[PDB]
């Protein structure tokens, strides 16, 4: 036989959006991960053990396999009330979350959450919730956003690890340039539309229903880096611009603060071809048309 | 010591106290602590929940059509019936009527998440309280076959699969890497399945864990992406164009084939694999239909959900019914009002969070967030908590009642009402369920019956997911394509000031949102969840939640081992950051 | 497919053996073109669905193709066409480019 | 039974291969018997015994299905099937593992689905091709000379 490599998933403040996103998992499918890649030692959603049984648990692998098991953190750590908006064994989570950085050899931080602080850190941050990094500072830490980040994007990535025996490579933010390296909207099926300035501008107008680009509905398709318009969702399935709504940024450290999600985004390049080869067109047939005398 | 009577219940923190903390195989965070008497018998029952976000107060000032976004986020597990909530209470507070494809789609959302969430609680969450994992290696396979073939007509069930199921979990854990396994209640007293039973099970485990992903393809065909799917105040983004040009772009015939694929696939794994499982489970383990009632018998209450006639919320219009029952009297089902100040309180007493009075309940329009951790002595320190204290505030999680009723809800409190309200389809269905386990109806209330009325909930969903598929079909037969209202999608269309209220049945539950717009903003948004009512902490009258109630008068067969806790709050499907979101 | 519709392979130059298009030989009977070399799996059958569902022959454009799927170009819902616009192309296989999925407009790609 | 006694495959339930009669007789008994019409049912030359008809023919049906699934690795590194794509000099499919933009070619995502079509593709053939080969063999013996 051949040992697996331990991974202690631990939760913070989170909705376990990133734990369901994880199970979705077409290839490899979340069963063989955890029976074949990995040894899944610790996770609250998953485990039998409960309570001391847990505690035990959790005590015994980052002891015994200390330096030499991955870390997965989901959720981030509050810093208000003493840590105590989030109580793990009668004690503030933040205590459990570097008792177990301690020993890990690398961080996987998933989701938006744990990368950058995501729903809860919006304002006003009532629990002052941090995320991972901020916190753990002597530790590698792969950040995996998205709320949840894709389910295939989640294994590849840890079979890249597994397969390659490394850490993927990262941007100067810590996300794995495989996935994250490029813009949802350098890689947008819609981005023809975009370029010709053919835009959806009401809910299930002509232009909505032949999936006209949805940018003047606030898409943040533009500033967000993620797979989703190359890798998709739920097996290659559908992405959210896919399916008629913008994306939201939620891959964005954030993003639930950078306006409406139905405002349009900032300081994006754009100039349609039709769009203003139209007007171009019209202007000067209307200067004709009024020096000629058959104006309107 | 103390001592006190309620709902029946004789509450004493006398003697043993056990504390379970982290409570496993749930979502989000929850401490659990009792006191047991000589006889290992639970006579006091305390729930907390030990996470806390905040998402009431984040959206304040924030534009109410993004509203969804943010509160889908409130739960992962139950993903998407938030965002329901919210469109609802959006669209109740402006005055927006979605198109009928709008409302049949959004139906398909909520049967497509019941279907999932009841299927991965059944296995992934709730499912090892009742199958010894380890025990599956001693199982013969040749009779693991032979008892698989009597209950189903599931194809995957040769010897050979069971030998090699059984192989590679032999394999698994022979390397002492247990993983999830390990430390586990394997050999407890209360585990009564046969192990050829356990061999069925944990096959079973594992073909529900790849399947489940499945399930959510059609979530991703009409929002996107799952978990978390979008959603727009006014119907559905997803635009539908079948026949014209440009039908590449949007949800087109082989988009809607695709959906038509998972609902036949659904609906075979949920009738052949998990229905058979928890009637197999109701065979062996017949004494829990009298263990775990708490307040099932007693005081149950369901809102009602999909609505079958578009923006239609009344009792002609809900397939789900919906209805209130107290003291225990199922013969006068009472109708719910989400409005009345009078009915739907939140008490915060024995919460960390903070009122003008803790001695009144507020309806949730005059609802207030404002935590205030304060958890008295506790055996410890303020970061350090030993024992809680039950006599005070002891958790993040509101305490809600129904006109000072302390309620269950979920699929039993559901199907208790559907039934007795004379629902033909529900009274069939649980009485032909209970005539084949040979127990009584009253065997229904119980911590068993909570398992098998999420069994048929997840079949009952099943089937109204082809039923409002062949509802949208027949709208597009018809050329009736709309998915959106977008007269009034212009904040300058809404009332200056307004308020309405969102409500629908969530996988455990009884859900609201209560929002108040003003000037274009979220004035006020507040949100009573399912786990919310059932994880409840106790009320100025000391009226205990559900679970603390279900868990009273539990007998255990050994205390440092909490198999018999863990049942029967499991069997509940608890949602921690649902409950205090 | 494009056999039936156009002629395809064996009607290539100098189409040996005079293969011509169903259409130009059946001509009093609605014929529904739906090309490619083959067609899509899946658009092949939910063409075959939404005649049996809706019981009619689908909208089709002026050449006889079923608009629901060939009412668009390839290029026109290219996940590829931000490069294209920026001018980001593919000069020869397995350079740089191609390993960042830029368009492939220079690699002869017909899609416009 | 028969089944059982020859392949270690799970589909194999009475009751499925019941299901399967059953869609078979609802099929033929509105005469519309499709494929299965005028066929040479009844020749002396056909030997299986009518279980092993019943097995063969929902492994027919399996297959049909599956068969699907295997030509993804075609789609992964040629882009489709039928008719993939190649190029003098070597394969159009760029692969990138570990650096920017690996989004646009052959990435570790990409090279998991094939691995997964690998192994269900090898679990068909190994556990109901081999097997029903090995049972045509049985049962027509005289067709090895
Ligand atoms: S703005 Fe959005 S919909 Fe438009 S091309 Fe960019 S990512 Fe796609
Ligand atoms: S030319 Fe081809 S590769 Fe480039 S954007 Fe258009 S269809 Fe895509
Ligand atoms: N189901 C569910 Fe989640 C809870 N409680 C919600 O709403
Ligand atoms: S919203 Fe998130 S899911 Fe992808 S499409 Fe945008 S990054
Ligand atoms: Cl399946
Ligand atoms: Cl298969
Ligand atoms: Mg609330
Ligand atoms: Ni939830």
């Amino acid at each position: 036989n051949k040992p697996r490599i331990p991974v202690v998933w631990i939760h913070g403040l989170e909705c376990t959006g990133c734990t369901e996103s994880f199970i979705r998992s077409a290839h490899p499918l979340a069963k063989d991960v955890i029976l074949s890649l990995i040894s899944l030692d610790y996770d609250d959603t998953l485990m039998a053990a409960a309570g001391t049984q847990a505690e035990e648990v959790f005590e015994d692998i980052i002891t015994q396999y200390n330096g030499k098991y991955i870390l997965a953190v989901e959720g981030n750590p509050p810093l208000g009330e003493q840590g105590m908006f989030c109580i793990s064994s009668g004690r503030p989570f933040i205590e459990k979350l570097k008792r177990a950085a301690a020993g890990a050899s690398a961080i996987i931080a998933w989701g938006t959450c744990a990368s950058w602080g995501c729903v809860q850190a919006a304002r006003p941050n009532p629990t002052q919730a941090t995320p991972i990094d901020k916190v753990i500072t002597d530790k590698p830490i792969i950040k995996v956003p998205g709320c949840p980040p894709i389910p295939d994007v989640m294994s590849a990535i840890i079979t890249y690890m597994v397969t390659f025996d490394r850490l993927p490579d990262v941007d100067r933010m810590g996300r794995p340039l495989m996935f994250y390296g490029q813009r949802i909207h350098d890689k947008c099926y819609r981005r023809a539309h975009f370029d010709a300035g053919e835009f959806v501008q009401s809910w299930d107008d002509d232009a909505a229903r032949k999936g006209y680009c949805l940018y003047k509905m606030g898409c943040k398709g533009p500033t967000t880096y993620n797979a989703c318009s190359s890798t998709r969702w739920n097996d290659g399935v559908s992405f959210p611009i896919q399916s008629g709504h913008g994306c939201l940024g939620c891959a964005e450290n954030g993003f639930w603060d950078r306006g409406s999600f139905y405002s349009r985004v900032v300081d994006i390049p754009q100039m349609g071809t039709h769009s203003t080869a139209d007007t171009v067109g019209l202007t000067a047939l209307g200067v004709v048309a009024a020096a000629v005398g058959v104006h309107a | 010591s103390t001592q006190y009577e309620t709902q029946g219940y004789t509450i004493n923190n006398a003697g043993r106290r056990l504390v379970v903390d982290p409570i496993t195989r749930i979502e989000g965070h929850m401490r659990c602590e009792v006191n047991i008497n000589d006889q290992n018998v639970i006579t006091n029952a305390v729930s907390c929940g030990t996470m806390f976000r905040g998402l009431e107060i984040i959206l304040q000032g924030r534009d109410p059509r993004d509203a969804w976004a943010f509160v889908e986020r409130i739960c992962g597990v139950c993903t998407g019936v938030h965002a329901l909530a919210s469109v609802y209470a959006i669209e109740d507070a402006i005055g927006i009527k979605v198109p009928d494809n709008a409302n049949i789609i959004r139906n398909i959302m909520l049967a497509t998440l019941w279907c999932h969430d009841h299927l991965v609680h059944f296995y992934q969450l709730a499912g090892m309280d009742w199958i010894d994992v380890l025990d599956a290696l001693k199982a013969d396979p040749r009779k693991t076959s032979e008892l698989a073939q009597s209950l189903s007509s599931w194809p995957k069930s040769s010897p050979g699969y069971f030998f090699d199921v059984q192989n590679r979990l032999k394999k698994f854990v022979e390397g002492g890497q247990l993983g999830i396994f390990r430390n586990g209640y394997w050999g407890h007293p209360q585990y009564k399945l046969p192990p050829e039973a356990n061999l069925m099970g944990f096959a079973h485990y594992l073909e529900a864990l790849d399947f489940q992903r499945e399930i959510v393809k059609i979530h991703a065909v009409f929002g996107g992406k799952n978990p978390h799917p979008n959603w727009i105040v006014g119907g559905m983004p997803c635009a539908i164009n079948i026949d014209e040009s440009g039908a590449v772009g949007a949800v087109n015939m082989e988009r809607l084939n695709l959906v038509q694929s998972i609902i036949t696939r659904t609906a075979d794994f949920i009738n052949n694999v998990m229905i058979p499982d928890a009637l197999a489970i109701g065979q062996f383990n017949k004494p829990w239909s009298e263990i775990g009632t708490g307040l099932s018998d007693k005081c149950v209450l369901s809102y009602g959900a999909f609505p079958d006639i578009a923006n239609d919320f009344g009792e002609k219009s809900l397939l789900m019914p919906g209805g209130a029952v107290i003291n225990g009297d199922f013969n006068n089902v009472l109708p719910v009002d989400l409005v009345d100040p009078q009915q739907v309180q939140e008490f915060v007493d024995h919460a960390w969070y903070r009122y003008p009075n803790d001695q009144v309940g507020r309806h949730p329009f005059d609802g207030i967030t404002d935590p205030w951790y304060n958890p008295g002595d506790v055996k410890g320190s303020d970061t350090n908590i030993q024992q809680l204290n039950e006599q005070e505030r002891y958790s993040w999680i509101k305490a809600p009642r129904w006109r000072g009723n302390a309620m269950e809800v979920g699929p039993l409190a559901r199907t208790l009402i559907a039934y007795h309200k004379g629902d033909a389809a529900t009274v069939e269905s649980v009485d032909r369920m209970m005539s084949a386990l040979n127990l009584p109806l009253s065997g229904i209330q119980s911590t068993l019956g909570r398992i098998l009325c999420r069994a048929h909930e997840a079949q009952w969903a099943a089937g109204k997911l082809q039923y409002f598929f062949d509802k949208l079909m027949t709208n597009l037969k018809n050329g009736n394509l709309a998915t959106a209202s977008t007269e009034k999608w212009e904040p300058a269309t809404w009332p200056t000031e307004c308020r309405g209220v969102g409500f629908t049945e969530a996988p455990r539950g009884a859900l609201g949102h209560w929002a108040a717009i003003r000037d274009g903003k979220i004035d006020l948004y507040q949100c009573v969840v399912p786990t919310t009512w059932n994880a409840s902490p106790r009320d100025p009258k000391g009226q205990i939640g559900a679970y603390e109630a279900a868990l009273m008068n539990t007998k255990m067969a050994i205390p440092e081992q909490p198999l018999e806790i863990l049942r029967t709050l499991h069997s509940f499907d608890p949602c921690l950051a649902c409950s205090t979101h």
